[PDB]
């Protein structure tokens, strides 16, 4: 799995591959790992598909019930709910989740939640098996306050490499853009990103 | 550990050793392996030190409560069965016990019960329990009679422990003697094996193998 | 065990503590961990005591025969090569962890050797259970162009760090200095900061306190004449 | 299971003024079962004494081995082996079985016939030499012996005082060990006389 | 796998005199081959003229001492400020230890004080609660080094009277507080020499009818 | 196999050895002689793993008989016992060790003394007044400690041996089907046919 | 029972004449991967205590929340929350020490080694250690993980016993701490160059220093080192 | 414990049960009665793990005696055996199962027929003419297959039982110290004191 | 360990970190992992220090004896000798070696020999635990026929990142330049490469 979330000037963008594997067999080559827990709070999922789905479903339920009582939750609040589930059930879960959201007050924010259940607020985050191969590239090429087009290119090039080297990662590169303008879905096919 | 108890004309003889070990390390040579449950009941201790201690002094509390409630001395059968039923509840948990419950009552006469952490409860005339039980059995079985004097019975029990104290590496220290009648038990002294061995060897003419 | 080696201006110095242990028991309080491979090649040993002794004697023996064969004074690299190839062959089962030092016609040298047969070069080195305490001192106080007096001080201070802070190390500090164009000086018990205090009581017994069964003269002499 | 504590037993050696002392218990057992109370663990080759604790079959085998080697040594050298030399021979012999060792704890004791200097030495089961000035211990009650020796011992003891110290060190150590005891022997060694004493101790 | 137990080393020693009792223990605290503290008190005054030490795994040791001190407090509340006798303290500790029979306090407990006749008393415990009154007891890492020395020098074992040759034993004469402290100090000096987990400092608590007194001595720090 | 005993008296050595051969579930034989005559005045009883016991005993027997023919001379019990110990001490570090424990009862014609040696499969030799292998000693040594006197006659030795066998028959779980008793003295080796 | 995932390495500390110093690097490792480079492992509680935590970072963050909650709870119905009834280092430690031992006793430990450094009401220095097993001890110098093996030897050369504490100034103590951090950077494969340092003085209060770096490092001698024995080029 | 046998003849059921109680190394008792009377015409013998055997037997005994008092009526052997089976069938899926095998010999006074039931610790019940638990059956069933004719008298049953015990004493390794024999018929339960 | 060899216009350059670790303890912080088997045939060593030293020593012996009989060996020949040792003793070795050399005929060549004992001739190669983090960076930034200065910058930046992320890697960045001009050793210290 190759997933990443990157903050930029206008907000935040989530990116992911589309490969689900049972050993070396690709069970699903068009998976959607970018999932919605609230209107402008999404998450990237890595690890167990069952665990991350079960978690994401529960979080969406919590934020829906939060919204009905206290209005729109912050991205920090969403990350906290994810953390509470991942930390308290650490013995029985295998989930690496990146939480990304857009407030008007806080703008684009990214929280990463690795296996342990710890939370880390970052400018950008990378995760999944394929992330190991792009630490060098991402560290060297990331800048703060990038444009939308620059951030899309940064994510596209990064996940392109992660896919190239990691067998567990592949298929299409899905992306979700979170700004004041709204929610935009982007897709990029092998013929496009492989020649980069 | 070597503990024995046997029925005879003059009641019951109880004899035990005094050693406690942790592996090859001799932890103590002055252990009281006989519990004075009341003026009429004795319990022997073998296996796990604490398990035997804790639950046999607990047994004394249950026996006291019985005679408070029933206005009558508890039977050896009832007392032994309280302990065996207790350890049976703990079966599998890892308790380690080999015990004789010895006493005299009017209805029963002199009685001995072997009680065990596996739940075994056996009535009998002679019992030897512990790592050195086989050594004690040899002397006992070849010299036992119903018609023994309190003096001769006491010596046989003392001698049988000595036999085991010598050969069994996990037995020794000293010998505690008890004699149980219908007026209660009677303590018959602590006998250091370091002095008893040379005394018995000289007087009895035994242990000709060893040089003294 | 704490063993160290320190390079200096005109040579090299090695040092060691003197504690040997079997589990939590001290087997020897004044153990000799500095071994002589040749007159001007000495090494300190950590790990299994019999192995550090045996592997040193063997290589030291072969080094002597090699020196006689070639009519040349032995080199540290020769001892190093012979030790590593021997240890590698035995795949770490010979538990010898060595700091090899010395002076030869090439110059002064300092190496470390591990049980699996890997070697390392350095100006300052430390091995054993107290190597972390020692290396902390070496990393704090080492510099280039040390004098002989400064190198001995640094080496013994590094051993002391092991003695005091590592339970696997203790007692005394042994040192051996190997300077170029000079005899190697072996300073056995260079420091002695762990002498036992006087006991409160004398436990000398009154004669006849122990009970005896038999007495006899043992014949240690040979069969006699006449 | 552990070979070094199947049979049980102990050896201790000490140095005094112009003398050495070596002592051992007499027990041989099969774990809990006591089998023999006459199993001596101290042997001698000329004026060099060797005590051996550990697995009894190896104790016997090594005694027979060192008798073998010291007898050939004497025929070729035309003199008795010395304690310092014998110590090196034991170390050599044990280490040649590095990866299939004799399960023993040897202890050398004696006086160099030429210099007159008292000598003692200990070894692990694979040959490492422990050449102590004061004392050497070995066996299943080695910890106990270390404690006794470390407190009771003082340097330059006269032969008859040294006897009392080593005897009390052995006896009280053995009494805290299940696999040691059943009698004891003490050798007092001087340059040209050796006295062997059997001690009276508790037989449990 | 998580291992809930550890070994903090150390060694303790209790000796009962004729009208006094001492409970000594080194002040070194360790894990593996590292020293945690050169002065970490191990022997504690628990009130009612009772001193206690639970040697072994320090976390279980501190927990037990803490719970016993607590038991002394509640004994006063529940029984009209009655003094907890040393024998009663010992039995109470047996139940504390056995309460965790199947997940034991991994410690070697010793308490010291005076019995109800004013004589010196030392009680010794195993980890699971079996106990016994003794005249002499060493516990912990170097217990195997010290106990044989105490059998010889406190109870005069294997010692006989000169001239009689094994016939007459050495009489069991009583030891003064000054004589006991000498044996304690020599025990720990010797234990320090041959045991790596023993050293740094020795702290002795002396119990008499007058109260609890402390004495501290330096030990080798290697 | 199971129980083998030995007792050295004034002028002879007596070896008692069980007759049972049990293979797991069933007792296949109740008249098995667990002994071999090594020489006219030396007898060896044995007990251990199946096959190994007889294979070892017969191998030792052959070697001693070979020695006897070569030198036209009977080895002392001490010498034979030392030879046997070395074979077992050699065996224990082999690929597949002999799993055999033995008792060697012999009469030394030179010293006019009976001798009993106990040797286990590790090569652990001891000379004893009375000995046993396996669980036998646990019951019998206490009796022998009490009753044995070294000036005993052969008849007194047999009575003391009966007391040992009776105790074993009372307290041991396994039915060893009685023992075959053999006496070794100055006149050689003979079997007590009624025991 | 668990296994630690994201981990923090050594926490080192020592006493000096007027207070205590504590330090810890800013790294959150993920096995051999040096994953997170901006993790604060010194967490102040009031203006008189700093808790330094090593080991599992998720469990650290849990402990951080407990301490934050402890301050909140202490303020409740407490007019002297910022005075006589303020939280003491000894109170904070004993609380943690209770939790650590309880958790190990339920076989579900907080996988940490903790050092509570602070100054008490009466001006006394407080420095005590606790870990996942509930083991506690105090000493003039305390360190966790690799610090125990490498820092303590260096710090004990400054304060070897109790009587050395009044003789040690804050400048000498800080110098020793900063040197120890450098040594750990040389030798600990799970350490970072960036660290935080905290000083709790009885006169000048709590000084919390962020974004410190290991400097004055010796590497030049590396150029002379060639091969592993016989190689000359 | 070890050997328990059962044989149903014309007008009675005969249960034979060993007297030995062994703990590992030693035979602690040689007169142990491994049976309990559940009702005047129903006897249960038992063998299995120590403690569990007696605890179970006495628990069953108490329950049947309770039933007898409540209804003033004796349950049929078939009914008792079914109750016992259910307890064991319940037991086998417990936290700690009863490790006990039993034989239930009873005389049904209504049908005037002897009945023998064999039940193992799993709760496996079978009605048989003759039965056994443990290794006993391996030796005895062949003899019973040959000699059992179903119309035998009680005296013929005892003779056939002696032939079983003799075979066991010959071929089994363990010394079970003989058997206590008990007969269950129309007149109730009695013990054969000489066997 | 972070090691790499890169061919360029004038020849080839080998690069390596200097960290040797026993678990988390750095046994040696100034290790030389660039080792010489012939005048202009060197190798990078990763994995077991003992195994790679033993191998390298044997190879140097073989090439010295080859030279005495048949003159200067090719880089391919050197790689073959390495392979023969690593392949035939694969069960008992833990060695990841990169062989790099300069002929006048063949110019700069790089052969990588992973755990299995297989040989792979490449334009450039990366290996060691720290290489995982720079696959993305190196693939994106490598060009053929670079200059000496460009290749030094490529290796310096690459190993800088590998060191930054890998705990097993660190210390100084050593480099060895192989050209017709000769053999040049380069060193780069933390203060230089960390700020990149
Ligand atoms: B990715 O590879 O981590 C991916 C993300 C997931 C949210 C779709 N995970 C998987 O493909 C996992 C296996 C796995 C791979 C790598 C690391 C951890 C786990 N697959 C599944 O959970 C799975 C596979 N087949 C069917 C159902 N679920
Ligand atoms: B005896 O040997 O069984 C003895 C009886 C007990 C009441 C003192 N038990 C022990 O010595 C046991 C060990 C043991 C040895 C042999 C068989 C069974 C058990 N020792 C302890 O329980 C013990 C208690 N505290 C300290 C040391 N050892
Ligand atoms: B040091 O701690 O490395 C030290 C140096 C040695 C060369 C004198 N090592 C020892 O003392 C070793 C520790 C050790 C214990 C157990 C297995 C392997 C290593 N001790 C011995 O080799 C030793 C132990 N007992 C007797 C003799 N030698
Ligand atoms: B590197 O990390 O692979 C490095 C290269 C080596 C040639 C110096 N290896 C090591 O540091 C190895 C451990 C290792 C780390 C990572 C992967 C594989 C192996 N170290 C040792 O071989 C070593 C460590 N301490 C002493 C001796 N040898
Ligand atoms: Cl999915
Ligand atoms: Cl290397
Ligand atoms: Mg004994
Ligand atoms: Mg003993
Ligand atoms: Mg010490
Ligand atoms: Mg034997
Ligand atoms: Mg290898
Ligand atoms: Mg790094």
């Amino acid at each position: 799995t190759s997933i990443m979330a990157v903050t930029f000037k206008d907000g935040v963008i989530l990116g992911a591959d589309s490969r689900t594997t049972t050993g070396a067999y690709i069970a699903n080559r068009v998976t959607d790992k970018l999932t919605r827990v609230h209107d402008k709070i999404w998450c990237c999922r890595s690890g167990s598909a069952a665990d991350t789905q079960a978690i994401a479903d529960i979080v969406q339920y919590h934020l829906e019930l939060y919204t009905s009582q206290y209005g729109t939750p912050s991205t920090e609040t969403a990350a906290s709910v994810f953390k509470e589930l991942c930390y308290e059930n650490k013995d029985n879960l295998t989930a690496g989740i990146i939480v990304a959201g857009y407030d008007d007050k806080n703008k684009g924010e990214v929280y990463t939640i690795p296996l342990g259940g710890s939370v880390h607020k970052l400018p950008y985050a990378i995760a999944g098996s394929g992330s190991t191969f792009i630490y060098g590239y991402c560290d060297k090429n990331f800048r703060e306050n990038m444009s939308k087009e620059e951030t899309v290119d940064f994510i596209k090039h990064s996940l392109s490499q992660a896919i190239k080297w990691d067998g567990s990662s592949g298929g299409v590169i899905r992306m979700v853009v979170l700004t004041a303008a709204g929610v935009e879905r982007l897709i990029f096919y092998p013929d496009e990103y492989e020649q980069l | 550990t070597t503990t024995l108890a046997f029925r005879f004309q003059g009641g019951i003889i109880v004899a035990v050793d005094s050693r406690a070990t942790a592996g090859n390390w001799v932890a103590s040579q002055t252990v009281k392996k006989v519990i004075e449950i009341n003026p009429f009941l004795l319990g022997t201790m073998a296996g796990g030190a604490v398990d035997c201690q804790f639950w046999e002094t607990w047994l004394g509390s249950q026996c006291r409560l019985h005679e408070l409630r029933e206005k009558e001395r508890i039977s050896v059968a009832a007392a032994s069965k309280i302990l065996s039923n207790l350890v049976y509840q703990y079966k599998g948990a890892g308790l380690s016990m080999g015990t004789m419950i010895c006493g005299y009552t009017r209805k029963e006469g002199p009685t001995i019960y072997y009680v065990d952490s596996d739940g075994t409860r056996l009535k009998g005339d002679i019992f030897c329990v512990g790592s050195g039980q086989t050594f004690a059995y040899g002397v006992l079985d070849s010299n036992y009679k119903w018609d023994l004097s309190v003096e001769d019975a006491l010596y046989l029990g003392k001698r049988s422990i000595l036999a085991a104290a010598h050969r069994d590496a996990y037995s020794g220290g000293s010998v505690n003697l008890y004699h149980v009648t219908e007026d209660g038990w009677i303590y018959h002294g602590n006998h250091d094996v370091g002095e008893l061995f040379w005394k018995v060897k000289e007087e009895e003419g035994s242990f000709n193998n060893v040089i003294g | 065990t704490t063993i160290v080696g320190v390079k200096f201006n005109n040579g090299v110095v090695i040092a060691a503590d003197t504690r040997s242990t079997q589990g939590p028991i001290v087997a020897d309080k004044n153990c000799a961990k500095l071994h002589r491979i040749s007159p001007k090649i000495w090494c300190a040993g950590a790990g299994t005591a019999a192995d550090t002794e045996a592997v040193t004697q063997l290589i030291g023996s072969n080094i002597e025969l090699h020196s006689l064969y070639t009519s040349r004074e032995p080199r540290v690299v020769s001892a190093l090569q012979m030790l590593k190839q021997h240890l590698f062959k035995y795949q770490g089962h010979i538990g010898a962890y060595l700091i090899v030092a010395g002076v030869d016609p090439t110059g002064s040298h300092l190496f470390s050797i591990h049980a699996h047969g890997s070697t390392d070069v350095g100006y300052y080195l430390s091995l054993g259970s107290g190597s972390l305490a020692a290396m902390a001192v070496l990393e704090s106080h080492w510099k280039q162009d040390l004098t002989k007096e400064e190198a001995i001080k640094l080496a013994s201070d590094a051993i002391q760090a092991g003695i005091w802070n590592d339970l696997g190390s203790g007692s005394n500090v042994d040192v051996c200095v190997m300077e170029i164009g000079k005899d190697a000086e072996y300073l056995r018990n260079y420091l002695t900061p762990n002498v036992r205090e006087e006991k409160q009581k004398s436990y000398k017994f009154p004669r006849g306190t122990t009970a005896v069964l038999k007495e006899s003269i043992v014949n240690i002499c040979d069969i006699q004449e006449e | 299971s552990d070979p070094s504590s199947i049979n049980g037993g102990i050896v201790v050696a000490m140095t005094g003024k112009d003398c050495v002392a070596i002592a051992c218990d007499l027990r041989l057992g099969s774990q809990s079962l006591g089998v023999s109370n006459k199993f001596e663990k101290i042997f001698h080759y000329g004026h060099v004494f060797l005590g051996i604790t550990g697995l009894a079959t190896d104790v016997t085998t090594l005694n027979e081995m060192f008798r073998y080697k010291t007898n050939l040594y004497k025929l070729k050298e035309e003199r008795a082996i010395e304690p310092e030399t014998f110590t090196q021979l034991v170390s050599s012999s044990l280490y040649e079985r590095r990866f299939g060792p004799y399960f023993v704890g040897p202890v050398v004791a004696g006086i160099n016939s030429k210099s007159g200097k008292p000598f003692i030495a200990g070894f692990d089961l694979i040959g490492c030499i422990d050449e102590a000035k004061d004392f050497i211990v070995s066996g299943t009650a080695s910890d106990q012996l270390f404690g006794m020796c470390e407190s009771l011992y003082e340097p330059n003891l006269e032969p008859e005082d040294l006897f009392e110290t080593i005897s009390q060190a052995l006896l009280n150590a053995a009494d805290r060990d299940a696999l040691s005891g059943w009698g004891a022997v003490v050798y007092i060694i001087k340059k040209d006389e050796v006295v062997k004493r059997y001690l009276k101790m508790r037989q449990d | 796998q998580f291992n809930p137990y550890g070994d903090n080393g150390g060694t303790i020693l209790g000796i009962a005199g004729e009208d006094f009792a001492v409970l000594a223990g080194d002040t070194r605290n360790i894990t593996d081959y590292s020293i945690n503290s050169r002065y970490e008190p191990k022997v504690f005054d628990c009130g009612d003229n009772i001193v206690m030490s639970a040697n072994g795994f320090a976390a279980d040791g501190d927990a037990l001492v803490k719970r016993f001190k607590n038991s002394v407090k509640w004994y006063h509340f529940d029984h009209n400020d009655k003094k907890l006798s040393i024998n009663s303290a010992a039995r109470n500790i047996q139940h504390l230890l056995y309460g965790k029979r199947f997940f034991p306090y991994y410690v070697h407990t010793i308490i010291a004080g005076l019995d109800e006749d004013g004589k010196g008393a030392v009680y010794s415990f195993d980890p699971v609660g079996s106990y016994e009154r003794e005249q002499c007891r060493a516990g912990g890492a170097a217990a195997s080094l010290i106990m044989p020395f105490l059998d010889n020098q406190v109870n005069f074992k294997n010692q006989y009277e000169p001239g009689t040759n094994g016939k007459v034993k050495k009489p069991l004469k009583y030891l003064s507080v000054e004589e006991v402290i000498k044996l304690v100090r020599d025990s720990f000096t010797s234990a320090t020499e041959r045991h790596i987990q023993v050293g740094d400092g020795l702290e002795i608590l002396i119990v008499t009818k007058d109260g609890v007194r402390k004495e501290f001595y330096e030990l080798k720090r290697d | 196999m199971d129980i083998i005993l030995g007792i050295r008296v004034q002028d002879s050595v007596i070896l008692a050895s069980s007759k049972a051969v049990t293979r797991g579930i069933s007792v296949l034989k109740d008249s098995d002689d667990k002994t071999r005559q090594l020489s006219p005045h030396t007898l060896m009883s044995f007990a251990g793993e199946a096959g190994d016991t007889v294979q070892f005993a017969e191998y030792i027997q052959a070697n001693i008989q070979l020695y006897s023919i070569r030198e036209d001379y009977e080895l002392s019990p001490q010498a034979v016992s030392s030879f046997v110990r070395q074979e077992l001490a050699k065996s224990i570090r082999s690929r597949r060790p002999y799993q055999v424990n033995v008792l060697i009862g012999g009469y030394d014609k030179k010293k006019n003394k009976p001798e009993l040696y106990q040797i286990d499969y590790l090569g652990t030799k001891v000379e004893l007044p009375y000995g046993a292998h396996g669980y036998s000693g646990f019951y019998t040594f206490s009796l022998l400690d009490h009753h044995y006197r070294p000036d005993m006659t052969t008849e007194e030795g047999l009575d003391l041996l009966k007391l040992c066998v009776q105790e074993l028959e009372k307290r041991m779980p396994m039915d060893f089907k009685g023992v075959i008793v053999k006496i070794v003295d100055k006149d050689g080796i003979r079997q007590v046919d009624d025991f | 029972t668990q296994q630690p995932i994201v981990t923090g390495t050594s926490v080192i500390s020592m006493k000096y004449d007027n207070g205590v110093i504590i330090a810890a690097d800013n790294l959150g490792s993920y096995g051999s991967l040096l994953r997170f480079n901006g993790v604060e492992r010194l967490i102040p509680v009031g203006d008189n205590t700093v808790v330094g935590i090593s080991g599992d970072i998720s469990d650290m963050q849990h402990i951080e929340r407990l301490l934050k909650d402890l301050v909140t709870e202490n303020a409740y119905d407490n007019p002297l929350a910022d005075a006589e009834e303020a939280l003491e280092p000894s109170y904070i430690f004993e609380y943690l020490a209770t939790v650590m031992y309880q958790r190990r006793s339920k076989m579900n430990p907080l996988w940490n080694a903790i050092i509570v450094a602070g100054v008490q009401s009466n001006g006394d220095q407080f420095l005590r250690y606790v870990n996942l097993l509930g083991v506690t001890y105090s000493s003039p110098t305390l360190a966790t993980g690799f610090g125990a093996h490498m820092a303590n030897p260096l710090l004990r050369k400054v304060v070897d016993r109790e009587s050395d504490i009044p003789k040690t100034t804050v400048q000498v103590a800080e110098e020793a701490i900063v040197n120890a951090m450098r040594v750990l950077y040389y030798r600990d494969a799970r350490s970072s160059r960036n660290f935080s340092l905290a000083i709790i003085d009885k006169n000048t209060g709590l000084t919390f220093k962020k974004n410190l770096q290991v400097e004055n490092m010796k590497w030049d001698f590396a150029k002379d080192i060639k091969g592993y024995g016989t190689q000359k080029i």
